[PDB]
């Protein structure tokens, strides 16, 4: 017989080895596979669509259908942003109930870009401009309207286009941010402010509402398998 | 740097291979946990044979991972680690022990005294391990009866899929000491694919 | 390990006339060179078909009660001519050996006889920290052959222990009655050096042990024999000494 | 390491009506048949009884059949064997084993019992 | 001197590492190999050799030679099988004193077919034939002839050829099976039933012997070095 | 073999990848913690915020490393393991909340109060993190006022040289039970490079 | 998981001078900015006090203004607002919050308050 | 699928590299655990030496997978943990210390007391190992007298083959606080090779 | 959506790991390199530049400025060596100290060749001879002359060439040894003996100085990055 | 971290037979050396005794020798210098150490002990 050697290693199971095994069922004939529309190849898919933000998770309002409708008030101008986003998907409740948010608690680390968009739902007619602004990493997130217009901002006009997309870069230290509340590594801050103010032909309800939606970009990805689940 | 157009995103992927499908669930986790036994006393409840019916629906780990999707097809592989002990404090002794495991194809009879014939099955897969050595393993192909298993089935006649039913039970007899063993079975799906994604079911299970 | 199915009975009788000796083998097909190597020279005196002829050893007896035999290489072969004086007459020798077991029996005659080629077989002594102990002669039984036991080789651990079951790991050929009559092993010499001291160092051990036990119809011969021809493949030796006449 | 321990074995005289039993460990009785073996004095091992308590399927020997009664449980995982109407020839030593099996055959089986004698012996 | 920089790992001693150390001898001239007969490369190669499975472990017949020898009987034609083998490596005591199994108790996985080999050692004139079946995974023991027969099976001839051969195939579930006794993982059932019965020429002993042996084919493999030494 | 002669060495390199500076240094390291609060209880203390200053000078595993060159530019990744839980000792309850972390490049007005304008910050960098998910990670590339960041500064203006601040407070309001919370800092100096190599500093720091 | 327990919630009367208080927990203060919400009974949330400790940025209600009093603890973690000179419609169940922020909003906020209501009713 | 007919076996290959001879053995044991110290006490028995003789005999773990094959060739590689602690219950001090660990080639003086010129040698290789770094290691190829170390060897003359012996003491004098110390000796096997394959070892040895 | 399946993994921060993540500041310009002289490029080319030994560690020259200053004294041909150094880098004291030494405490293993150089300070017109000698691993240090004398050494002649170097070779067992304490697996023995004596010029100070250097050589090589950091 | 604990060092005076010792730490004696240097007052050090316990090789100074006694114990790992007719010339602070060796040289040495004087001077 061949001369062979057991090395360290043999009567072990790894729960994440790749071996071949006796299949327990010669010559079974498996009924062949479908074009059932929908195959997917990767999580990192799945992120690649936009998903409702929950923006209002307050007592009443969270878990209710209204977590989602943000709510331009008749209130005035006060610098107080109309909504500041804590882009730290783990250090901040709000993106983690996200379907990207979702994938990114099956991993440790993400990098790439995240993009957000804002639909308008407000009387045809009406009009008025707002000015959804970032500020990259690190820097306290902007209070006063100056303050974050000299930031990355892009100044959406609501009469013009309804949808607005802001795509927020990948200005990271490292080459993989956390996904732990470790530390607050304050990443970006999406914020929206009142530019102008809105503005209501006759009568119309002079408060409407808005809609947001994140999601991953062509460039990002995750590492290191790990989860959480519970009894 | 800092820019805020509207493009598309900005790049191309950026290397994502450890999050691909096949390496989303090619990580093993317990399914189960069968009590069996070698009763010199007539104990017709553990009564050696111990029958568990091969479903997911039972750990919460795997199931969540595979609500993910509506569709799936996936080679079954099975892992066997059997641990035994002695019960009755008692300097009481054995020879090593040989467990048999049986894979039952879905929809075949499901074996209930450890006698009946059903135990014989000139068909029925069965895995004779002897204790002491690696686990056991087997690899059950997709047995699906439809061209994908139905995480969610729409509509009326919950039998789920039915994947099958593990029975374990000792091949030796009985020992004037009573030794109990505990065989956990672990369920990694192999060459997977799935089709339409759904939200995550949230709650509790 | 030897799944082997020649024809049944006897077809051809072909015969080894190697020199003085003359074997007349069953046929001569189904052969096993162990580990598939062949004995070479060294890569000195080479005493060629004088000292290369087939010797026979004492033919033992298998009745029902047998738990076995045993031999060794070279020292089964001290006391045959030739190579036997070659053995003594020099502190060099590397020589292989075609060990040609031949197990005669009527169609009436039922059982399995196993041989085994243990390279380095001591027997018996759990003393690690210490093995040969049982002394030269009680471990040198020569021609005449020792015997396995249910100076105390236990069977079931092929007297070393190391169960039977996995004795098919050496080079072997299970002669079983109902098929073939013949054996044959051809073991390469096998050491840790180049040529050795003959008289000090067994290369081999032929061991014959009983797979399956012998019975005989109703009433026949009450125990069938057992035959080892070997002989010295590809002998050398280095240097003569004073031809130390006894 | 599966633990059967062979209890309930003591003397008995003809036409006793005595039990056997042992425990499961290691594995769940269900995944294993179980039966008895008995080595006559000076005799090749016999098989007597086995069942398997997945869905209890009873086979019994030719000489033992009816008078004894091989049982399952699965809650002690303890099989036990009354032996009912006891008589001379079955003075022997008996071991309880788990097969696959399902019945009464010197090989098809794994762990075996450590012994007990049940002497059937009507004796002062 | 160039710069440079002890990363995370220095002065840390890997019981599994792959380095280069100082040769506490130099120039020592060492012996040259020779051509020793039996050089083995890989330790499966071990396995690719038949090794004698030891059928009967019963209390008396276990530890002694008697373990080895499966004695067809001289009874009648009661259809449970005159030898049902659970092809379940670790769960199963018989097929881990076989070398094939002795290897497999240092790793955790293995894949690949076993072959199954049945040597009969009855009275040359004797025949009958034997019915050598398999069970696939999963599948209860062929406890009936009938059962039995309909699954993959040989109808073996005592008469005809004394060497049986029998290789179970790869049907198995995953890539790599256990070896490990968590469950039990029903493979295989080698499993030996009477088909007709033994035939004996005029008052030859009418029990005889088989012997079984277990061997790994060229495609079988093993992964994961684990082991298990004790004191 | 057994040579001594005074050549140069003896061969050419065997093998050195894992000792490269890139490799070295790809360790992230624990640099504090930073713990904060949502005191419904007016503790002007811990009073939410907490702000430190991004210096590796506070840790020594990652100092002694650092210190065996003398010049260095490093893309700075931090990770953000936020674990949390409750004080007293009480059966109340919390929705899960969402911290903010605020990056603040070198030379800008640090946060005191967990109130004022320097929280809204139209330009600095923050990260709003769930909990219960996987860690935050932002990536600071070099931020040096000179060509490399100076270990040891010899001469006159120790401020070495100010990698920024790191702010961390609760953005949820004043529940009934008082929640606490650590949150680690993780530092993975990436595409880093170093210049002249000092002897290591022996000592204590 | 970050905790907010709102505590200091109890009946007062037209004029009344009362104090709220929230402690910290997963989070340091200065990582969040805190506030205060109320559900007017039968109405939409409204703002009403907001600071972040970390350098103390005072931003009030319009009508709340003056007469309430927010001030951060950064040792025990824990938000004082002094409820001074309540009056009838204050009569609203209180939430305190963490935000970013810094000051009244609706949004910009993250974890939240179970609740507590301050009745400002003259009664006997 | 289902097949049995008689071929070969099936197929080929099907990856079998982490069960190569090679990686078999490529995992480092301990093989002894040797005790010195530095007596300011004259304790002539642990009296600063410590020999032991280089055999893979006196472990388990190591000698069952030796013992698979009957002959081998192996170049030896040995690592040095060396650990340290005070002895008496006191607050006595000490400054790191510096142990000689000698390798002595096979057929050698086998070294007695501390003391004795046999410590000194021309010619055996030694190793001076500074306490608190990374341990020690020497490589000592194929020290064997014939082609093949003989694990099982048959015939007369159990002194298996000599793989030589260690020794090791402490260098630095004696110190008023006696202070012992554990050298764990570890054993990879590397360009190993084996022979004739004999049946394991069942028993215990 | 693209059909995605989270794997184990996700939600975990390895903090080994290589991922991208997003960066906090987009377009912030980077103060671009310069060729500042010294760059390094690996830590085993800090190793690769002699480091003073501190051979003398005794009590009253430990920790002072004469731990380097070895002393030629005015003593007998007493063969006990005038130094002899233990090559095993952390099972000996004193080769820990060396910038060699320092590397290797951030490791575990430890291969190729060490080199030895030996400046002598003596009064120009002083002369001698001295025998640097190396003895290969596991063999005892040599104590006599003679002994020494016969394995490698260097008969180094103090009045012709004033450094003196010995590369002490790679002469080991393993592929990599180790950097711990766990046995005394002595390697070379780095020894200096009194060939004839020192000779010097009218009444010039008798006793004076030496110096060792030690360093890796091209070959020498690290692995497994561990540490040790303390308080 | 090797340790050698220098006790046994006290005032005698010319013809003294005091003793010392040492243990070892982290290592066993036979693997290192073991000896003596004395710090003679506003002197460099003088090598006195060593000896490898490992096969005992005894090793003395010029002045010293005869009258001093090196034994080594390997049991309790520790070094006795028996110090038998002490002078006023060995009026110094001693220091004991493991080496190689096997014997006296400034160098060769690597743990080395605290410190420890033995006076040998006759006073009131």
């Amino acid at each position: 017989g061949l001369p062979v050697m057991n090395t360290p290693g043999s009567n072990q199971y790894l729960t994440a080895d790749n071996f071949q095994s006796p299949c327990a069922l010669p010559e079974f004939d498996v009924t062949p596979p479908i074009d059932i529309p929908g195959e997917v190849k990767n999580m990192m898919e799945l992120a690649e669509i936009d998903t409702m933000i929950p923006f209002d998770l307050s007592a009443t309002k969270k878990n209710t259908m209204e977590m989602y409708r943000v709510r331009l008030s008749d209130k005035p101008h006060t610098d107080d942003p109309i909504l500041c986003l804590s882009l730290s998907p783990a250090s901040d409740p709000r993106l983690s109930h996200t379907m990207l948010g979702e994938i990114l608690n099956y991993y440790t680390h993400w990098a790439g870009s995240l993009k957000f968009t804002f639909l308008f739902c407000g009387s045809m007619m009406a009009t008025g401009k707002l000015l959804v602004s970032y500020a990259p990493p690190g820097a306290d997130p902007p209070k006063k309207r100056k303050e974050a217009m000299l930031g990355t901002h892009v100044i959406w006009d609501i009469g013009l286009q309804s949808s607005c997309t802001m795509v927020v870069p990948w200005i990271s230290n490292t080459t993989y941010r956390q996904t732990i509340d470790d530390s607050f590594t304050e990443g970006g801050y999406i914020s929206v402010f009142y530019q102008t103010r809105i503005v209501v032909p006759l009568s119309t309800p002079r408060e409407m509402d808005i809609l947001g939606f994140v999601s991953a970009c062509n460039d990002f990805s995750v590492r290191l398998l790990r989860d959480t689940t519970h009894i | 740097p800092s820019d805020t157009v509207q493009t598309r995103h900005v790049v191309q992927h950026r290397s994502r291979s450890e999050s691909s499908i096949e390496s989303f669930f090619a990580r093993g986790a317990c399914v189960t946990i069968m009590t069996v036994d070698n009763p010199a006393s007539t104990t017709n409840k553990d009564k050696l044979f111990a029958v568990w019916k091969i479903t997911y629906k039972d750990t919460v780990q795997l199931r969540r991972k595979l609500e993910f999707f509506t569709y799936s097809r996936f080679d079954m592989e099975l892992t066997f680690v059997v641990t035994a002990n002695f019960t009755e404090t008692n300097n009481g002794h054995a020879l090593n022990q040989v467990y048999q495991i049986m894979y039952v194809p879905p929809g075949a009879p499901v074996p209930e005294k450890w006698d009946d014939y059903t135990w014989q099955t000139s068909s029925n897969p069965s895995i004779f391990y002897t204790y002491g050595t690696a686990p056991a393993r087997i690899s059950v192909p997709y047995v699906g009866i439809s061209n994908a298993y139905s995480h969610f089935y729409d509509g009326f006649s919950a039998s789920l899929n039915d994947f099958g039913i593990l029975a374990v039970r000792v091949v030796n007899d009985h020992n004037p000491t009573k030794v109990t063993s505990k065989i956990r079975v672990y369920l990694k799906p192999k060459h997977i694919r799935v089709w339409c994604p759904r939200p995550p079911r949230a709650v509790a299970y | 390990s030897p799944n082997i199915e020649a024809c049944g009975y006897s077809d051809r009788v072909l015969q080894l006339t190697l020199g003085n000796s003359t074997i007349t083998t069953q046929e001569a097909a189904n052969s096993v060179v162990a580990y598939g190597r062949w004995p070479e020279y060294l890569r000195p005196t080479e005493p060629d078909v004088a000292a290369c002829r087939f010797y026979t050893l004492d033919t033992v007896s298998w009745t029902k009660e047998s738990r076995g035999w045993w031999w060794k290489l070279p020292d089964a072969l001290r006391d045959m001519g030739l190579f036997g004086q070659n053995m003594y007459y020099h502190y060099l020798g590397r020589s292989g050996y075609t060990v040609h077991v031949q197990c005669n029996a009527s169609k009436f005659h039922q059982g399995a006889l196993g041989v085994f080629a243990v390279p380095e077989m001591c027997l018996a002594g759990d003393s690690n920290t210490t093995t040969m102990h049982t002394s030269y002669q009680n471990a040198n039984p020569g021609e005449k052959g020792g015997t396995f036991t249910g100076f105390c080789p236990v069977d079931y651990l092929l007297g070393n222990g190391t169960l039977l079951g996995n004795a098919f790991v050496f080079p072997h050929q299970i002669i079983n009655l109902r098929t073939n009559n013949c054996a044959t092993l051809v073991l390469p010499y096998v050491n840790s050096l180049s040529i050795d001291s003959m008289v000090k160092h067994n290369n081999w051990g032929i061991a014959i042990l009983p797979l399956a036990p012998l019975n005989f119809a109703s009433e026949s011969s009450p125990e069938i024999p057992i035959t080892l021809t070997i002989a010295p493949m590809c002998c050398e030796f280095n240097g003569l000494r004073n031809i130390t006449l006894p | 390491q599966v633990q059967l321990q062979e209890s309930g074995g003591g003397l008995v005289q003809p036409g006793g009506s005595l039990t056997l039993s042992c425990a499961a460990s290691g594995y769940a009785v269900s995944r294993y048949s179980m039966g008895w073996f008995r080595q006559a004095p000076g005799k090749e091992n016999e098989g007597v009884a086995a069942i398997d308590s997945s869905g209890v399927g009873t086979t019994y020997a030719d000489s033992v059949k009816g008078r004894f009664t091989i049982s399952r449980d699965n809650a002690k995982d303890t099989v036990y064997l009354r032996m009912n109407s006891l008589k001379p020839e079955d003075t022997a030593i008996y071991y309880c084993a788990s097969g696959f099996g399902l019945s009464l055959s010197r090989y098809t089986y794994a762990y075996w019992g450590q012994g007990t004698q049940v002497t059937v012996s009507s004796h002062h």
